[PDB]
């Protein structure tokens, strides 16, 4: 219902200095656009239209951005920030669960001592002469505002801009939409681990590990989401649920346990 | 010259905000010479472009069954908005205009009384929970079953039945594995209807709901 | 009631169940105090498949009482 | 220089079909010399005619306030549709735009638990029921209280509070006359959230909830 | 034009001895050409030079922000001595005076009750206690959780919420392992408030709190 394209921004930091450039990759996986993308860049009461004959828009101008592919609505807006401050908190545009998030914060051609990262306006971690904050496995526990502060040489301690880390799920929580939860004994019922992938992770292959009450049905994981059983007896009528995961098995979501009953 | 039929949105499609009510406008008996049909929809007499149309399907009677469907925002149908399904065809010299809105009438709140199973089916391998839903009007009502916040799909619901006082009543039987009932799980009958407080009511139940937990007398040899 | 039939109830039309069979319901409205007198009631089933083509189940105040003081024996 | 504050619909109205939700953009610091503002409303960038606008409001600080209301059916907002309020003022060097949409986050099922009053408030004349609601996301939740199918109005609800898990929890308190609690009265906590099945869960609580006093009599022969 | 703000001490630190109560006079929008800001710290009518001013800090928007933390002692604050900071900036031709003090109102003693976790919760891994604090005034409470003299850090507390009585109320939830709770540990909810007798109350809560009695009476004969 939402054919909205998306901008993929490289380098992944949404805020950069005045001396750099960033690439705006208007990616529409379905509804592919090799060219003819209307970049509706608005900064201050603007509607600057800069159409390009490719999918990439390398710019260096701050402001709100969005792309318009052929036959598709306008992209979800992305707020760039090209600032010439003294310390800037570099954050990824969008953080998904299980992503290896590195909240770097770097000065403007300076060495910053005693970098201290803040989350929700209180101390999170201390960095001795370090400009990198590392989150191994980002989850819902990691949200809210972030801003690192560090001492300059002798001018002033400086606090960076505030970024909002908002963890989004890579895919909707699975639901075990079996073909018929009341199959007469000896009939095939096709279990479906229904899951709508978030479009930002669309090239991701999904692994659907179906389950009985506690026994792993089938053989481990599989790419296909249709665990077509052949004949169901009164013995194997228990709770059924499926697990969905990405390639490294880092993000694992469990579908709610729906009961399957065999009619006789 | 074609003819215009009409099916109102089903109770489920209008009751839960999760779903979306699709008012459908069945049209049959379309001439072969003029199969292109134009459909107009009115929101109190205002055109709306969002309404789509199923492709015409010729039946075994060599007539094209064209059907028009419009998404309806739930509060609009609930307050009683009037939707005019217009059929345009050059075979008919005039555009047929027909009207549908909410079936007016005073609503009566659905009393809900879920009943635990009797003791003598406990020996049977499948228990049968029950959710009497009585004293409501109209029959624009759906019943769903829940357990730990998840829907149950082994339930059946008898159609609404006219009652002595002119209201309706209906039942719903859930079949569960006897052990699931034995481990004291919670099953809740959720019933949604216009006359309810939030158009939703979830009367719950568990194993031995009725029994007051005071003292159990045991006598052993 | 008490061996003689009465007519205040209603009965839902039979509905197909999951295993291909049917099931239906019968709601008998009684006066609340009349039920509180402990009167015995029975629902009757006249079906072709029954042995004897008849079956009676009786329930009453005590029969469906919550029975907080369950006297459950142990072997 | 005028300012614009855009307020999303309250979480109560976005989940019940009984309530019509709306998003309001205000324009403050409006001088006496510009009593006109033209409001263009975008639904995913598309113009909409249904935006009712309230009259101008006089302010204590020699300015004005113009508010504008757009009625939106809940399926749009719960799908994350953005909204833009366009302000057309002569004092503006250019029109200002503001985007509001439901916050994107992984839904979390709010496990609703009801805690009965302690032994201590029974000396008081008014007990206080409790409806803990832990572990949900986002903080778009409405908690209402009802007894015997009828609403209660003597309740308050703390704003959602971020937990260690990162999912907001929330508390609700029903001040009720102790006599009603001492009799058999069922007070049910009604909760509403995006993540819950059918956007609703109703947890009952009354005097007999979880009294595990069990005189476990065991006669031996 | 720079602006200043005065922040009263946290209610945790103004009622507690081991922690220190601080009053912070913050300034913002201090542009670089006039960055030197000096502080005039009056406790009631007399300047004090115990006030420690942190070094001037630069924000992202290239505006300075300087805080001035004055450490007070608790008798002065609870007696409501009108603290004020007079910030001298070169932009405004005269320094700006901001005065704050304790919330002046009739104190009302909190009536703290504690509630055990619901029996439904007793299946989850982590149970969660509850410490309702009712009917206090003003809205300055520190709530801490203790087990056996060591404080617990797995708790979060809701902000004070205005009640219908005109007082406030605030819940506080502590999550503990079910193993710790089931074995029968004791958890006391310490609440410190100015209207309390000796500014302290502890309500003990343990596994057998919600059980009136338990008679596993046999008769082995
Ligand atoms: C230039 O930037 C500065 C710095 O602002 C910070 O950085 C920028 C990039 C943005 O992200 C800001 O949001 C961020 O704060 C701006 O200075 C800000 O100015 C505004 C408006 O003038 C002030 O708001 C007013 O402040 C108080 C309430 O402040 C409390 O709550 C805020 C929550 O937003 C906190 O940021 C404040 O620190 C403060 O919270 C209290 O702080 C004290 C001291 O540490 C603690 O002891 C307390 O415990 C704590 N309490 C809580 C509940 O957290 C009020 O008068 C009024 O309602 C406004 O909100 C900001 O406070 C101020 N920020 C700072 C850090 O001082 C400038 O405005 C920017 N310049 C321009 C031209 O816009
Ligand atoms: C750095 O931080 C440490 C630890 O808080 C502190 O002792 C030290 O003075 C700081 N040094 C500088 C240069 O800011
Ligand atoms: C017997 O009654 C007690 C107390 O009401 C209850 O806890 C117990 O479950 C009952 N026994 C059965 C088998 O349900
Ligand atoms: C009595 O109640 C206890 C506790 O619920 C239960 O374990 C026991 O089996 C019961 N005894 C009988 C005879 O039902
Ligand atoms: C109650 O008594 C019965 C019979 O002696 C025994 O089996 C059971 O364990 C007891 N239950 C409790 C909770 O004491
Ligand atoms: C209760 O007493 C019975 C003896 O009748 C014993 O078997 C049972 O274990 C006891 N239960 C508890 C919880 O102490």
């Amino acid at each position: 219902r939402t054919p909205r394209p998306i901008i993929f921004l490289q380098p992944p930091w949404t805020t950069v200095f005045q001396g750099e450039r960033v690439t705006l990759t208007c990616k529409g996986f379905r509804f592919y656009s090799p060219q003819k993308t209307k970049w509706y860049h608005r900064y201050l009461g603007k509607e600057i239209l800069r159409e390009t004959p490719d999918n990439i828009l390398e710019v260096q101008e701050s402001g709100e951005y969005r792309c318009q592919a052929q036959g598709s609505p306008l992209s979800s807006p992305v707020h760039l920030d090209f600032s010439s401050a003294s310390l800037i908190l570099q954050a990824p545009l969008s953080v998904f669960e299980g992503d290896s998030v590195v909240l770097r914060c770097r000065a403007k051609a300076e060495v910053t001592l005693n970098n201290t990262i803040y989350k929700n306006d209180n101390v999170l971690a201390f960095l001795n002469k370090r400009t990198d904050f590392h989150i191994p496995h980002a989850c819902l526990k990691d949200n809210g505002a972030y801003r690192c502060t560090g001492y300059k040489e002798s001018c002033c301690p400086v606090s960076s801009n505030t970024v909002k880390i908002q963890v989004q799920e890579p895919f909707t929580r699975p639901v075990l939409r079996a073909s018929s939860f009341q199959p007469i004994s000896g009939n095939p019922v096709t279990l479906t681990c229904e899951t709508q992938l978030s479009l930002e992770r669309s090239d991701v292959p999904l692994r659907f590990r179906f389950f009985r009450d506690d026994q792993t049905l089938g053989l481990g994981w599989s790419l296909s989401p249709n665990f077509q059983i052949t004949a169901m007896w009164s013995k194997d009528s228990g709770f059924y649920w499926c697990k969905a995961a990405t390639m490294p098995y880092s993000v694992i979501s469990d579908s709610p346990r729906s009961w399957i009953q065999v009619q006789i | 010259g074609p003819s215009v039929f009409l099916f109102p949105p089903k109770p489920k499609d209008t009751l839960m905000i999760s779903r979306t009510p699709e008012v459908t406008c069945v049209v049959v008996d379309v001439s072969h010479e003029d199969p292109e049909v134009k459909f107009n929809w009115y929101v109190d007499g205002v055109e709306v472009h969002n309404a789509k149309t199923k492709p015409r399907e010729e039946q075994y009677n060599s007539t094209y069954r064209v059907v028009s469907v419009l998404t309806v925002c739930h509060q609009d149908w609930l307050n009683g908005k009037e939707y005019k399904c217009k059929v345009s065809n050059k075979a008919l010299p005039a555009p047929i205009e027909k009207t549908i809105s909410k079936a007016k009438g005073q609503p009566r709140e659905p009393q809900v009384y879920t009943l635990p199973p009797s003791r003598d089916e406990l020996t049977k391998n499948q228990v049968s929970l029950t959710c009497l839903v009585k004293g409501f009007y109209p029959s624009d009502i759906a019943v769903e079953w829940e357990s730990n916040g998840q829907p149950e799909n082994n339930y059946k619901t008898t159609p609404p039945v006219l009652d002595s006082d002119g209201s309706f009543f209906l039942y719903s039987k859930l079949t569960v594995d006897k052990s699931r009932w034995q481990q004291g799980n919670v099953f809740s009958c959720s019933v949604m209807h216009e006359a309810l407080h939030n158009h939703y009511t979830q009367k719950s139940l568990d194993k031995s709901t009725g029994k007051p937990t005071l003292y159990n007398v045991s006598l052993i040899m």
